[PDB]
RNA sequence: CCAAAAGAAGUCUUUCUUUUGGUAACCAGGAU
């Protein structure tokens, strides 16, 4: 934020802000496709934070 | 490598090299301590050209006296030039606008040859800009470069023309001098042999012989094997020497009466008195080499002589003959053949000391022009040597060449590569040299014989290209100017280690062959059968018994900047050159990144350019700081060395300097002690090295465009920080009293918060356009007389209080916080321009982030600006969450040939998770040859691959199919090189896997803040009255002629006649349209153009009588 | 963190004596803080060494 | 067309009146 948006000195230093705890996030599916014709997914998904 | 400090990068080199990089910086600094005649010269020319060792000073002084009048009565001599200590250091000089020189004082001794009455005296012979140790200039404060200029050689060179008429060969030959006169000799279509003296029509070549006093039976004594020449003598019609000598004072003195003495005078005056003709050394030198005249002989004198004539004709007329050789009595046999002016046998060098040295040569013609002139009207036994010497000339002329010259230019400090670049520059353009406008596309080529002595690569891709270029790496200027190369001589077969430097003659006598031959541990060839270099360039395969030299290695042929390519030579020679010319414009980046794969020339080149702090004398640190590093040497002394933190470039890009080195470590002499702008622990580092995929994506990457991760802005990896410099100074006047204050006229108190109590806005304050910077007032001129107002002032005491703030205030398109104010005054006796009572100077800097439109690039010339920057949940992600930070079009890279950047990529993954070649049961084949400790490698290793001898592509793809797992045994990338990738933006994986890896990319000077303008009304001209130009005033774009035919073409009359009338100067319709805009009205009907008007006013000055009809 | 104040500093561009870094590498350092807060508006949190 | 000063009205800050004040040519370097 620009130091003359905020009422401030000629000491105060704006700094980039980055607000987000998540780190590294991915999943895998595993679809079972039987001859049958009943079929469903399964999703593992993998999250990982700071 | 050699360097006490250096990182450990392992290469994949299969030849060892025996001869180490020379001095990068040799060039200049070796050319200049000639000129002023260092102790250190005087060794180096000890241990080579002890013969006659003199500096450029003393050859000028030396050549310059004695000064003698006509009677002969008196003369004046100069000698023992001498310099005193630099009158202040580098950075003070740098720092208050002081040019750093040295005095420079000579003896002049003047003799009364009538009395013998000597007087001697030290003359001050004014301050002499001296070098620094970094092959620079600091002239005014700046820092500049001398460029080294590539100039033809003097000489005798013969060539042959066809005829059109004849279809017969015209054979000629040219005779050009330094300073002097030319005369050249050529048979026409008719079988004779004329000559143009100076440059006048045609004469035989009889009348100049008899001329020189020869009789009609020694010329068909000596000339009596050509029927060309009996021809030209019988029909002579000159019989007498005195006749020949009359027709030749015809010719070239016009309507003069001619005479015997003057005759006989002039001719010997013109080419034999040394004093209107000069050859040199080196033209002396190439006209006995050519002729074979006095193989012996050193070379001493410069003036032409009858033998060097007589044996120009005659090799001439044998040359026209159809001989092979030809041998001249009193001298070796050579070889008849035809120049090539192109050869840099026939080009030398014209270094940074002979350009100053022939500078000082016309000051000191001057200078004594003037005292012979005045030697003559001043009365005798009041002339001392100090009366006879006006210095100002000569002073005035080192002026004009280090300020006013195509070869004296501003330092290029873009990145560290830029200036190393431009010291090691050679241009074939300047004052007596060819032009840019006037150079054909035979000067343009690369010659055969370039081979080791300039690059072919690295040249400008404009309008200059071929008319510029740069020096390789091990190549050497001799003393006469020419480039040389080492080699390493075999003999009888058996390759030495015997390094002998050769110009491009010696090579062309004999026969080289490559470096990347198969030598056998022994010096020995494996084959008969190698590649070579024959007399004109031709390659052939000779068997290994005539070879007579070898390279000293690849890489000889190439300069600084295209030895940092890797995988050179799978990229063509196009995108080589633009990615050699791309690396000198990238921005120093807040933090920088050594690259993973790089050529082991970046340690080289960043301790040569200079931009590092390295230890002087070994040690141990005592403190270090952001501001200092101070180390105590082994022997009681020490030494603080002083940082350059957030200093401005030439450029206007950051210079800082930060420490590597801890309170308590070691030091050892030559070790990096201090990155600075590009380095990384040393080495240079112009980018970052970024996770790339090479497929195509969803067309924002059409076309040449670029896609970035908004990672690339959150983690601040290619930001680049840019500093400003402001200027105003406080002037007397002839009204005097320019001062610098807050109490301006008409102005506010909100628009003078920001200045301190005595003008200058306050460190740490942000500025816009429009803000004040220095505050300042001058005298409102108009003194005038009007009676109240004059008699209240003269007595009654009423004050001027005639102000015009011409204030400093920040011009259009800037802004960014002021980190410094520098403030200069005459109360504190500081050395100001005359005239000049005070003077600030205001840095102000920004903080730059990439965005849409910036222009990026890689190492092989695939360059393109950046189209889009996605956020990071949007891009393409490996099976484990890592999304790419770039994405880089397919269509572009095999078109161009430039394979090299997907070499770069494979290896920069390969080096990024690091691997292990599996030597269980015998290492495999593929991995026979590669270097021991190459078997395995930590993750984020860096290696490197010499630009001619690197990684094969069997190695490639064996180290490929081996790479270490991430964090879980997971293989990411296959042994093809390609990963399956998720669309993060559908959520379904690609159908095909695609190529991942990493590619170390720059950014470049180009960024999208300076090319933004727009406008709607401002400035106008004051003679026409059109818009200005420039985004710093406001200014238009240019609506050209081809944009009127385009608009004629499509038959939109109304639109080009409002564009010529009431967008540019039709005075009265600017007013109206706005007016009729902001109201709502109807556009107004333009009217006349104010510059037809002017047309017709300056038509009307020359006296023509233009008028307008009705 | 949004921003900070060096007591000796004026602008981000400067440094601070005694220390081996400049002002720009420590707000490059501080840009890897990880940190929690519970209330909505700013609050400050100092340092001090010697 | 803008700035400053003074006077008047209202709003708590705009309008009206008066005065003062108000660019080029060279050389060089780049880009497409």
């Amino acid at each position: 934020v620009q130091n003359r948006a905020s009422g401030a000195e000629i000491g105060r230093i704006p700094v980039d802000s980055i607000y987000s705890p998540v780190l590294k996030v991915t999943y895998k599916v595993d679809a079972t496709r039987v001859e049958q014709r009943t079929d469903f997914d399964k999703l593992i998904l993998d999250v990982e934070t700071k | 490598n050699s360097v006490p400090g250096a990182p450990n990068r392992v290469s994949f080199a299969k030849l060892r090299e025996p001869l180490e990089v020379p001095g990068l910086l040799d060039v200049q600094t070796d050319s200049f301590e000639w000129l002023i005649g260092s102790p250190r010269w005087r060794e180096s020319a000890a241990e080579r050209g002890d013969v006659n060792p003199v500096g450029g000073l003393e050859e000028v002084l030396y050549e310059l006296s004695p000064i003698e009048d006509f009677s002969g009565s008196m003369s004046l001599s100069f000698s023992d030039p001498r310099f005193d200590d630099v009158k202040a250091p580098v950075d003070e000089c740098k720092d208050k606008d002081m040019t750093y020189a040295a005095p420079l004082f000579v003896t002049a001794e003047f003799i009364n040859n009538n009395t013998g009455e000597i007087k001697s005296q030290t003359v001050f012979m004014g301050d002499f800009p001296m070098m620094t140790e970094k092959g620079t200039f600091i002239i005014n404060g700046t820092e500049r470069v001398v460029v080294s200029q590539l100039v033809r050689s003097p000489g005798v060179y013969f060539d042959e023309t066809i005829d059109k008429s004849t279809d017969k060969t015209l054979h000629s030959v040219k005779v050009i001098p330094s300073r002097g006169a030319w005369l050249e000799f050529d048979v026409d279509k008719r079988d004779t042999v004329g000559v143009r003296i100076d440059r006048k029509r045609r004469q035989p070549v009889t009348v100049l012989l008899k001329a020189l006093g020869w009789t009609s039976e020694q010329i068909v004594e000596r000339f009596g094997f050509s029927e060309i020449m009996r021809s030209t003598l019988e029909k002579d019609n000159t019989v007498g020497t005195d006749e020949a000598l009359l027709d030749i004072y015809r010719k070239l003195r016009p309507g003069e009466p001619p005479t015997k003495e003057s005759a006989q005078t002039l001719l010997e005056n013109l080419f034999f008195k040394e004093k209107r003709y000069d050859l040199a050394r080196v033209g002396r030198y190439k006209v006995n080499k050519k002729l074979g005249l006095h193989v012996g002989e050193p070379i001493t004198s410069s003036t032409l002589t009858e033998e060097d004539v007589v044996a120009t004709i005659e090799y001439l007329v044998r040359l026209h003959e159809g001989q092979t050789t030809m041998t001249v009595p009193g001298g070796v046999e050579v070889p008849v053949e035809t120049d090539d002016i192109d050869h840099f046998g026939n080009r030398r060098l014209r270094t940074v000391g002979e350009l100053i040295q022939n500078q000082i040569r016309v000051g000191m013609s001057r200078m004594e022009r003037v005292v012979r002139e005045r030697m003559t009207t001043q009365d005798v036994e009041a002339i001392t040597p100090q009366t006879l010497i006006n210095i100002r000339p000569v002073v005035a002329a080192i002026k004009e060449f280090f300020g006013t010259s195509q070869l004296s230019q501003f330092m290029d400090q873009n990145n560290p590569l830029s200036g190393l670049t431009h010291k090691r520059r050679l241009s074939a353009l300047g004052p007596g040299g060819l032009s840019r406008e006037r150079a054909g596309l035979e000067v343009r080529d690369v010659h055969p014989s370039h081979y080791g002595r300039m690059c072919p690569i690295e040249t400008p891709e404009g309008p200059n290209i071929g008319l510029i270029g740069s020096l390789s790496v091990y190549a050497r200027v001799n003393p006469f100017g020419f480039i040389e190369t080492p080699y390493r001589k075999v003999v009888d077969g058996v390759v030495s280690d015997e390094i002998v430097y050769l110009t491009a003659d010696e090579e062309d006598r004999h026969v080289v062959a490559q470096a990347n031959s198969p030598i056998d541990a022994d010096g020995r060839f494996v084959e008969p059968r190698v590649l070579v270099r024959r007399k004109a360039g031709e390659v052939e395969y000779v068997p290994s018994s005539e070879v007579d030299y070898m390279d000293v290695s690849p890489r000889q042929m190439v300069s600084v900047a295209t030895a940092m390519i890797p995988f050179l030579e799978h990229d063509d020679a196009n995108r080589a050159l633009m990615g050699a010319n791309m690396q000198r414009q990238a921005v120093p980046l807040v933090r920088s990144e050594a690259p993973l794969v790089g050529t082991g020339m970046e340690l080289r080149a960043a301790i040569d350019a200079g931009d590092v702090v390295v230890a002087e004398e070994s040690g141990v640190i005592e403190e270090v700081s952001a501001d200092y590093i101070t180390v105590m040497h082994d022997n009681g002394t020490r030494r603080t060395y002083r940082m350059r933190k957030f200093a401005r470039s030439n450029h206007g890009t950051c210079a800082n300097q930060c420490p590597i080195v801890d309170a308590g470590d070691r030091v050892e002499a030559g070790q990096v002690i201090a990155d600075g702008p590009c380095t990384d622990d040393g080495e240079m580092a112009l980018g970052k090295n970024l996770l790339v995929a090479i497929m195509p994506w969803e067309g924002h990457n059409y076309e040449d465009a670029i896609i970035l991760s908004n990672r690339l802005v959150e983690e601040d990896v290619l930001t680049s920080i840019h500093i400003e410099e402001h200027e105003i100074d406080a002037r007397d006047t002839k009204l005097g009293a320019e001062e610098i204050t807050r109490d301006i006229p008409n102005i506010s108190d909100e628009v003078l918060a920001d200045l301190d109590e005595r003008g200058i806005v306050r460190i740490g304050a942000e500025v816009r356009d429009g803000d004040i910077l220095v505050g300042k007032v001058t005298p409102k001129g108009e003194t005038e007389l009007t009676p109240e107002e004059r008699l209240l002032r003269a007595i009654f005491g009423e004050k001027a209080r005639e102000v015009r703030d011409t204030s400093l205030k920040v011009p259009h398109g800037e802004s960014g916080k002021v980190i410094g104010i520098r403030v200069f005054s005459r109360e504190d006796e500081d050395e100001l321009p005359a005239g000049v009572n005070e003077l600030v100077r205001v840095y102000v800097a920004q903080k730059r982030k990439i965005s849409d439109g910036d222009k990026l690039a890689g190492r092989h010339g695939n360059k393109g600006v950046i189209g889009k920057i996605l956020p990071v949940e949007d891009m393409p992600f490996l099976a484990d969450g890592t999304p790419v930070d770039i994405i880089l079009n397919t269509h572009g890279v095999p078109r161009r040939m430039n394979i090299g950047q997907i070499l770069e990529t494979h290896l920069g993954w390969c080096a990024h998770s690091g691997w292990k070649v599996d030597a269980a049961k015998g290492v495999p084949d593929w991995a026979a040859r590669l270097p021991d400790e190459l078997l395995e490698a930590q993750p984020n290793a860096i290696v490197s691959t010499p630009v001619f001898d690197g990684a094969q592509e069997a190695e490639l793809q064996g180290l490929l199919s081996c790479t270490l797992p991430n964090r879980d045994g997971d293989v990411l990338v296959d042994a093809d090189g390609k990963a399956m990738l998720f669309d993060g933006r559908s959520g379904e994986p690609f159908p095909y896997p695609v190529t991942v890896g990493y590619m170390y990319i720059m950014k470049l000077h180009h960024l999208v803040d300076d090319k933004i303008h727009a406008r709607s009304t401002g400035p106008y001209s004051m003679i026409t009255q059109q818009p200005l130009g420039g985004k710093a005033q406001f200014g238009g774009q240019r609506f050209g002629e081809m944009e009127c035919w385009a608009m004629q073409a499509y038959g939109a009359a109304y639109t080009l006649q409002e564009l010529l009338t009431i967008k540019s100067d039709d005075t009265v319709g600017r007013v109206k349209v706005y007016e009729a805009i902001v109201k709502g009205e109807n556009i107004p009907e333009p009217g006349i153009p104010e510059s037809f008007k002017v047309l017709l006013k300056e038509l009307q000055s020359l006296c023509l009588n233009v008028e307008v009809l009705s | 963190v949004t921003s900070i104040r060096i007591d000796g500093v004026l602008h981000e561009f400067t440094t601070v004596p005694g220390v081996k870094e400049d002002v720009t590498e420590i707000i490059l350092n501080l840009k890897s803080l990880v940190v929690s807060s519970e209330e909505d508006e700013p609050v400050t949190m100092y340092l001090r060494k010697q």
